[PDB]
DNA sequence: TTAT
DNA sequence: AATTTTTAAT
DNA sequence: ATTAAAAATTATAATTATTAAAAAAAAA
DNA sequence: TTTTTTTTTAATAATTT
């Protein structure tokens, strides 16, 4: 009997808006410490690590290990009928292959229960042996929404470069060339809104860019996203959830 | 078929023709005249310069036509039953004459089409030659009878059995492309039952009741009125056409006054006039019993489309493994009822 | 002959972007004492009952009982011309051929007048008596337009259901099931944000939910909706403009 | 060899959104004193006059008479990649067919050098004559933003009459008939909401609605249009581009 | 052996 | 099935 | 001359996949 | 009321084979 009573009910809606263009279908491993999801993109490309940890829940509880499978587009709709301020309760059932899913604002009266229809796809997950990386570039993720956003008209590819002064999205393509050399502010105040970048090696990565707009739709869950690369291993696209885990993208380079 | 009865209805009759929607059925059957679509299948779907074939020699772009055609009236609540042609009486055999000789002139003037090969004309010039054989309906009756579907053999014509159907109100219109319908005695005909969203081609009613209302006629003068206007069992009188038979009917009543009625050097009767052969043909025709067969509905099947279609057809198999889901999920739902039911017509009201 | 002005002009603005994507042609039978509209769908399903009566206008006067044919889609083509804050004056002279809007605006003094080119049309009438309904639910406006917008993601089937303490809106689908209930908030002082539910006997229907997206494009006319049903009984989406009368919408169920 | 530095970026922004639809190729006649450009569209009915003086750009330094021939959907794809308060420097080189943009934030540290690879095409000088106009009438242009949609969905033949009471807009088809009638408005205070008319000769004729409606997409760019016309002379839609210049919209009649 |  | 010009009658 | 009717000439399309606009929903 | 964004539509050949 899952039951995982969320409080914040944006929090859980805004992470299925980013997954409904990116993940077909994929494996909830539900656990007793907290909901993660180790997926994969359907043209196999992208990797997406989902991380909600149980102390961000109001009431959680799990008599066993619950890895169902839910496709993502069907329960993205059924969480685009919850309300921005609803509440947001879990109530699997371990017999039957039906995730309930409660929403109730707490001004209001409307108990809304919406049930699914589950295709368990029994995936084996893909875990990732994470480490130390070169740069690791906390920057404000509604500023970079708009970054990958600009270049994507230029060109279908970017190069992500870490420098001294700052990172710098070289962006190529047939129409033009496009570089937005955002230097490192790192400003003592509004540190929802800073950039802040770690310096290790000279970094000279590139990438693909139409994964990175489908990276870009978790932006209203964090203020700030982590852009941590190193120099032959994939970045993370970290979007840090208030106090819970994190949506963590992947995207292997040119 | 008939010659322009639709234009004298569109030009006499306005209030008999209700332009409506693919969804504005919604749960009453209908009778298709299946010879209808299966030429429009056989004609319009092409796979370029001539017939689409698999590699085993036989046609089959009037299966998919048909089927995606079918499962689109499924989608909108339309319970189709499809009545196909049988052999057909001897009076329609001048018009079989008719028919022999213009595909004819078409396989002469494929003689010429093939020598210039320009595709605008090749494509063009065999649209005329599709026959429907035996085999084109024992291949296209088995597909309806994996949906469960119900069709039915005319023992004479199914022209006139969609009429006995909507007569007994087994069904409640038959969905016939000629105007034949009327005359056997259907009171509602449907025009341009078409798989199409689009207002293209809106989707024209003919309730025959609004039509005798109007003229002022019943059914065994109507009848009178369509032997002058042209059918297919006999020829009409040479001076005579649409808007010289509305008045003529309306003042000399059967068709035996309108003969003795007439100055015959002006309008010279034809030799071949059995108009009471005819007469007794569009009243009563020698069609099937609808009491005798009920219209049945059967689940539709999803494996066995793979083994005859799939395979044997070679078609896509995310199309007709789609076809099916989205059959059954516009099948096991309730029907919605009309608003008719629940409310009755009290004011006439015009603009 | 006819002249309906209209200070609050956006009244009838909201009523066409309403009648729309339901109503293709109607008849507006302009009585003396107001404003009627009883044209049934061409999907045969959903009527509409419009009722601005003479009262509500500001300047109304009307001598014969007229019947102007109306393709409603031109009509808010010309009606999406005026802004939310036009006086809107309606005129039709003697020989009504055409149908002359007069979005007479307040303050910036943009005097446009529209004259739209009718259409014949015969659209018959259809008997509504007067009945009392089992459940009367008196929702709030915009809480029904989130929840038929809610429940049309799962289904084309609303299965609404009158509870005790509450109203039911089930629905099912490919997607899996939903359940919307809403109790019943009569201690709450303001009646914007209230459900008020009227109960003799229980009863449980099924409506289509394509009708009911189209039904609630009146949410802005009101801040309150009405729902009433009754066991085989069409449900009456009713939207009461305040002092002008009701955009009524019925509504067949469907039937097992 | 050219660069010109402006300090609010949405005034080149506004333009290349009301650009973007109705002129697909053309030539920038960059000059010493200022940047013109003498465009004509692409179904070659209506004639766009552009001038943006140097006074009003922050820092010029035009050197030669530069004319670069741009695709204008090619900018204003770049032009969306630009924030509305952005500092918008211009830059160009003598060998290289490349027009730099080099976009600053004002409040951020967000360098955005975009460069455009820039082709060769038929240089036009078309020449248009001042001369006198009969009719000129200044009206907000939100008012001409609403009223060019409003008669657009009639049908395609707007008249305008003039009269010193005011003027009349005048739309038919088989929809029905429209007419829209201003009023010479001269006890408003503000000018952003007065109509104000200077005629002496009265002149009614019939324009299209396909290109009036992309005029009309210069709205933003100033909150007054004015409307010079005669007889036989193509109106003048005119903008203002705030200080710097003017937008000329010329319109051959029916 | 068979559509308008 | 509809058009469509040409031939024919009121 | 208008009306009308028979010589002749052309027609039967529907799904997915894009696609380029075109208004709608969320938030300006 | 109006910006920008996503959702339907009317688009149009493009196979469907």
């Amino acid at each position: 009997m899952f039951e995982a009573r969320l409080v914040q009910g944006s929090i859980l809606k805004k992470v299925l808006e980013a997954l409904k263009d990116l993940i077909n279908e994929a494996c909830w491993d539900i656990s007793s410490s907290g909901v993660n999801l180790q997926s994969m993109d359907s043209s196999h490309v992208s990797l997406v690590q989902l991380t909600l940890r149980s102390e961000g829940f109001d009431t959680y509880r799990c008599d066993r290990n619950l890895a169902m499978g839910v496709n993502l587009t069907s329960m993205s709709k059924i969480l685009k009928c919850a309300g921005n301020e609803d509440i947001i309760t879990l109530r699997a059932e371990d017999n039957a292959d039906t995730l309930a899913l409660v929403f109730e604002a707490p001004n209001q009266e409307k108990v809304s229960d919406y049930e699914m229809k589950l295709m368990d796809l029994d995936v084996e997950q893909l875990g990732i042996p994470e480490q130390e990386y070169s740069c690791v570039v906390k920057m404000p993720s509604g500023e970079f929404a708009r970054i990958c956003r600009d270049l994507s008209h230029i060109g279908d590819a970017v190069v992500i470069s870490c420098a001294k002064d700052g990172v710098k999205f070289s962006a190529s393509g047939e129409l033009g060339n496009g570089n937005i050399k955002l230097s490192q502010t790192s400003n003592v105040d509004k540190e929802e809104e800073a950039v802040t970048i770690e310096m290790n090696e000279p970094v000279q990565l590139t990438f693909a860019l139409r994964y990175l707009n489908f990276f870009t739709k978790a932006t209203p869950l964090s203020s700030t996203v982590t852009l941590s690369m190193s120099a032959d291993v994939p970045l993370v696209v970290e979007y840090k959830i208030a106090d819970m885990g994190h949506l963590k993208y992947y995207l292997a380079p040119k | 078929g008939i010659q322009g009865l639709a234009k004298l209805i569109a030009d006499v009759a306005p209030s008999a023709i209700r332009e409506n929607d693919i969804k504005s059925y919604f749960g009453r059957k209908v009778a298709i005249d299946a010879s209808m679509s299966i030429y429009q299948f056989l004609i319009a779907v092409r796979q370029g310069g001539d017939v689409l074939q698999n590699e085993e020699g036989e046609t089959t772009s009037h299966l998919m036509g048909m089927f995606y055609r079918t499962i689109r009236m499924m989608e909108n609540g339309i319970k189709p039953v499809y009545v196909f042609d049988g052999k057909p009486p001897q009076l329609k055999s001048g018009e079989l004459a008719k028919r022999s000789e213009r595909r004819a002139e078409a396989e002469k003037q494929l003689q010429q089409a093939q020598a210039a090969g320009a595709e605008q004309e090749v494509e063009k010039f065999t649209k005329r030659l599709v026959k429907v054989t035996k085999q084109h309906n024992d291949e296209c009756k088995h597909l309806l009878s994996l949906m469960g579907i119900p069709y039915l053999d005319a023992p004479s014509e199914a022209e006139a059995s969609c009429a006995a159907l909507v007569k007994a109100g087994k069904v409640y219109a038959a969905a016939t492309e000629d105007m034949d319908c009327l005359t056997f005695g259907s009171p509602v005909l449907m025009r341009h039952l078409t798989a199409s969203e689009a207002k293209k081609l809106p989707i024209q009613e003919f309730h025959l009741s609004r039509i005798l209302q109007e003229l002022g006629l019943n059914q065994e003068q109507f009848v009178d009125l369509c032997i002058l206007l042209g059918s297919d069992y006999c020829e009409s009188i040479r001076g005579i056409g649409p808007k010289r038979a509305v008045d003529l009917i309306q003042k000399h009543k059967s068709i035996e006054e309108i003969v003795r009625r007439l100055d015959p050097n002006k309008y010279p009767v034809p030799e071949n006039w059995l108009h009471k052969e005819a007469h007794q043909l569009f009243l009563e025709p020698e069609v099937l019993d609808p009491e005798s067969v009920e219209l049945k509905w059967s689940e539709p099947n999803e494996e066995e489309l793979i083994k005859f279609m799939c395979g044997e057809k070679q078609f896509s198999e995310e199309r007709i493994r789609s076809g099916v889901k989205r059959l059954s999920k516009s099948r096991q739902g309730s029907t919605q009822g009309r608003l008719d039911d629940f409310f009755k017509v009290t004011g006439s009201l015009s603009s």
